[PDB]
RNA sequence: UUCUUCUAA
RNA sequence: AAUACGUUCCCGGGCCUUGUACACACCGCCCGUCACACCAUGGGAGUGGGUUGCAAAAGAAGUAGGUAGCUUAACCUUCGGGAGGGCGCUUACCACUUUGUGAUUCAUGACUGGGGUGAAGUCGUAACAAGGUAACCGUAGGGGAACCUGCGGUUGGAUCA
RNA sequence: UUAGCUAGUAGGUGGGGUAACGGCUCACCUAGGCGACGAUCCCUAGCUGGUCUGAGAGGAUGACCAGCCACACUGGAACUGAGACACGGUCCAGACUCCUACGGGAGGCAGCAGUGGGGAAUAUUGCACAAUGGGCGCAAGCCUGAUGCAGCCAUGCCGCGUGUAUGAAGAAGGCCUUCGGGUUGUAAAGUACUUUCAGCGGGGAGGAAGGGAGUAAAGUUAAUACCUUUGCUCAUUGACGUUACCCGCAGAAGAAGCACCGGCUAACUCCGUGCCAGCAGCCGCGGUAAUACGGAGGGUGCAAGCGUUAAUCGGAAUUACUGGGCGUAAAGCGCACGCAGGCGGUUUGUUAAGUCAGAUGUGAAAUCCCCGGGCUCAACCUGGGAACUGCAUCUGAUACUGGCAAGCUUGAGUCUCGUAGAGGGGGGUAGAAUUCCAGGUGUAGCGGUGAAAUGCGUAGAGAUCUGGAGGAAUACCGGUGGCGAAGGCGGCCCCCUGGACGAAGACUGACGCUCAGGUGCGAAAGCGUGGGGAGCAAACAGGAUUAGAUACCCUGGUAGUCCACGCCGUAAACGAUGUCGACUUGGAGGUUGUGCCCUUGAGGCGUGGCUUCCGGAGCUAACGCGUUAAGUCGACCGCCUGGGGAGUACGGCCGCAAGGUUAAAACUCAAAUGAAUUGACGGGGGCCCGCACAAGCGGUGGAGCAUGUGGUUUAAUUCGAUGCAA
RNA sequence: GGGAGAAGGCACGCUGAUAUGUAGGUGAGGUCCCUCGCGGAUGGAGCUGAAAUCAGUCGAAGAUACCAGCUGGCUGCAACUGUUUAUUAAAAACACAGCACUGUGCAAACACGAAAGUGGACGUAUACGGUGUGACGCCUGCCCGGUGCCGGAAGGUUAAU
């Protein structure tokens, strides 16, 4: 913290990354349904969370949670994702 | 070892207040007297007694008020590793001006409120409050 | 001298 | 009736004390193979791209230089020519393009290395109390697995007519 | 985890070249040039005014406006011209598209529209040069997809509505309920009033001023030709346009919706639902009574919008310049050396560099700020101001920091006498022990463990004495001692050698500190050759042990431990506290000096060095530290930034190797963590008690039957209790 | 150290100029010293003579003939230079430096020799003989029951006597 050390080396402010990189700084991105299925969550909760494996515009293959209760989703379907993790 | 007599001086003032001593002595310098002749004038010490022939020794008298001390704070602004040169407009106000800031300009050593009325800035030594 | 373990609210 | 010396041990309870990663509280917490499942990744015979170095090849157009040749309204002029220009010639430079060799980066890759993760498996129980062989650092060896052992160090360890 | 780079390179001379200077180009010399103040290489990028956030410091950012730059199918090249390497010029090569009678040609929206494409997503083959300009022309004019307009999107910022009063029967109805009521709710209904806007109908500025023609006079000239200048008339010029604004008209009319209510954070009930369906920014809700799911009611928040996602700062002091920390919560290199580096005692002059002050220049406009003005306000427009935190120059200033000289001695360093010491190497030398060998004596066991056993013994061990050999370590001293920077160093003697301290002095003149990179030292184990090998001892072997025992135990036993010379370079290398200063209450010691007082004894008064415990202030999250600071301040270096991944991968480096070293990322979690408190627990420690044990006696469990339970069976064997405490 | 002549690419004639012979080599006659010589300096005539540049110039081609390496990538085995089946087999076979074991105290062990004697060796354990392995790097685990070898002398067995 001596200023000579501060002269020889600047304060490296830490660089943070996105947790949602597949959108690549976009609000929403178009996607293609690849597999629609359910998934059991981790220990404190017990459900069958409806979820779909998605091929995106940029070739990314991601999973994205189906909100709500009940849907009409097929594979090979055009959807749109907004973000947000599921805990 | 000896990187400053000034930071030696202010700390010997600082540790003498808490030690409740009446007389803090040290070897004297030309710049040391030029500061010590301000704080008597500004009313933060009572007496300084510069003596010594082969080597001058400055002996101070600490000002105490109502039992406790007068020097509530004593700092160092321009340290030897980092000097401070502020203009006449960037002169500070120690404890909203209630304390004083010792600045050395080309017109010797004075306080900041005198230096504002002198209208010329310089090197800020320390803060005394 | 010897001597182990107790699932998930 | 017998018998009680006694409090060493056993079972339980109380009190002071210490340790402590325990706190639905030692019937506590806890570990690592292994089995299964999930997630990304290392390596990897290779494979397919991208970028670029390097060494040369390459020589369109263009311009510049030279120019045997062909040619040539103003100007000189004996009217013959003079210079110049044109055209072509070749030279210089250089684009396109080619060769080899590297380098770098991405993708991919049978297989393989660990890693992390599990609301139930199997094996043992190492650490937490002196955790029942005090614990741990180095380093070396051994071993299904936690680990074990040797040497040295640390206390971030308990005990005391 | 990019360290070397450069040959026209770098410089010169000469020639050439360009508007201009110059490897600009060429020739010839010279070998220079550059780089750790990051060259080089890689990745990304138009730059600034500004914009956004922030209290500021800063951070991010460059659409719109500007200033600059670059590009124009791609790659090339010149041309022309004052100005081009030319979006809408040429020429060549390429690609693609198109035409062709197949010989050939043509083509460039990153102009304005538009089409396709891509995409989460971004408008009309819109109109009009009236104004503002721009090009040409004497003018008139001509052109302008520059420009002014309209459409298009709640894209944003503003301004405005969707009425106002009254109205309790607290209406109906809804919801809820203690069934009493409550709430919706003055809300609506009703009553009175208003007509903004939109609509409709009618009216009606500014942007149109200039200029243009006809005219008059003056100037100019021979001119009253012309022309120029200044007055005068005729006409104008509007795309927007049905403008801005003004009156009628009619009625409450035509005009409100999203999000939210578990806490965080403003606002709850009811019902469905039952770890399902789901919810979810976080903590977390749902496993039949959910304020967290879904619905309803009610309420909260906003509003022509309301939400979600994306994206940036803030909060975040969470990189701490302002404004952090490193004893144990992440973090001080294992120490020492030392260059560059940064930093500097004291005093005098000098210098005026830094610094400060003043003055000039510039810091474009816009923007922001301040004071105004204008649009009915506001948004917006705009006047003036300040500001633009700078830089350049000039004039000062002299305290400090430098620069330059001279000094001084406190810092620092010698000289002089001594002092203590496991300080270092080298070579000897002892004495016990152990082992082994040999012998005497002697006899039946020895050894080991909790028990054993493996083992050793009658082939005479063990034991005992005597002799000899060998290696290794050096009892007692010995010490919370000593020395060394640490790592560390332990018999004695000799040889060589280091460091420290003290004492009186003498001298030197600041000679100092720290130190990236570098250099050396650096435990143990390990490595390499040689040697040596008593004891001990990984591995290994046997014996136990146990459910198992690759362990703990035993009996063995090899590397290894020792030496010589080299490599490795890590240790909880710890005081988990980097080095050198200065200040700041004490007490009790240890060790080592050195004065004084009669040493009046092993005494007292001093004065040093080093070290141990305690502990005041102070500090600390506490624990603690506490003059040897974890107190107060100085200088410089090293390091830290949630946990796992991980000091690992991948490269480099070094090494014989082992590895050392440098050092990530993906992914994953909302914890990890430190001290300290209260319990609990300990195969922890004390103290006490109980038919708890021991001391006793009788039983149960064997038998038969009674009774109850389980199980089985039944049409049914009703139900409940089920360690102790059924 | 190498790999590596890696690979790959460029120049090559002749004539002229530079310079009608240059760089260089050789080196007289001169000149001076001279202890005067089978001298030393100086001095350069002479001869001899590369290499390069520049500019020409010829062919289809200029290291023109003769002469004179095919390179690259992976892997087996042996480290290598070596040695060999004269006369169908040149290697992975042998040898090898290296490693390990073992023997041997000199009148050595051992070998050739009925013997004498000689080699060993005019060497003396850092020596020599034998066997196995075959550089270098990392290494080299377990079993002595068997077969050998070594050590033991208690007892059993037992020759000539």
């Amino acid at each position: 913290a001596t200023v000579n050390q501060l002269v020889r080396k600047p304060r490296a402010r830490k660089v943070a990354k996105s947790n949602v990189p597949a959108l690549e700084a976009c609000p929403q991105k178009r996607g293609v349904c690849t597999r629609v299925y359910t998934t059991t969550p981790k220990k404190p909760n017990s459900a069958l969370r409806k979820v779909c494996r998605v091929r995106l515009t940029n070739g990314f293959e991601v999973t994205s949670y189906i909100g709500g209760e009940g849907h009409n989703l097929q594979e090979h379907s055009v959807i749109l994702i907004r973000g947000g993790r599921v805990k | 070892s000896m990187q400053d007599p000034i930071a030696d001086m202010l700390t010997r003032i600082r540790n003498g207040q808490a030690a409740n001593k009446a007389a803090v002595t040290m070897p004297s310098s030309k710049l040391k007297v030029a500061i010590a002749n301000v704080l008597k004038e500004e009313g933060f010490i009572e007496d300084f007694k510069v003596e010594g022939d082969t080597k001058p020794e400055l002996e101070l008298t600490l000002k105490y008020f109502q039992g406790k001390a007068v020097v509530e704070s004593i700092q160092r602004v321009s340290r030897p590793g980092l000097r401070i040169y502020k203009r006449k407009d960037e002169l500070p106000k120690v404890m909203a001006g209630l304390g004083i800031a010792v600045v050395s300009t080309s017109k010797g050593v004075m306080t900041d409120r005198a230096a504002r009325q002198a209208g010329l800035g310089g090197e800020i030594i320390c803060y005394v409050a």
